[PDB]
């Protein structure tokens, strides 16, 4: 997977 | 190990480590610094 965007912090 | 200090390791709940890096702005799962 593609890490999710540094703008904010998955919560899953 | 030790980052460049732009990146920090938060862990997911989906069970995977991502860096946020504040200088670069961008994400990367794992250690750069491990890399060599």
């Amino acid at each position: 997977s593609p890490p999710p965007p540094y703008s904010r912090y998955p919560m899953d | 190990g030790p980052l460049p200090d732009g990146w920090e390791q938060a862990m997911t709940q989906d069970g995977e480590i991502y860096y946020i890096n504040h200088k670069n702005k961008t994400t990367s799962w794992l250690d750069p610094r491990l890399d060599p």
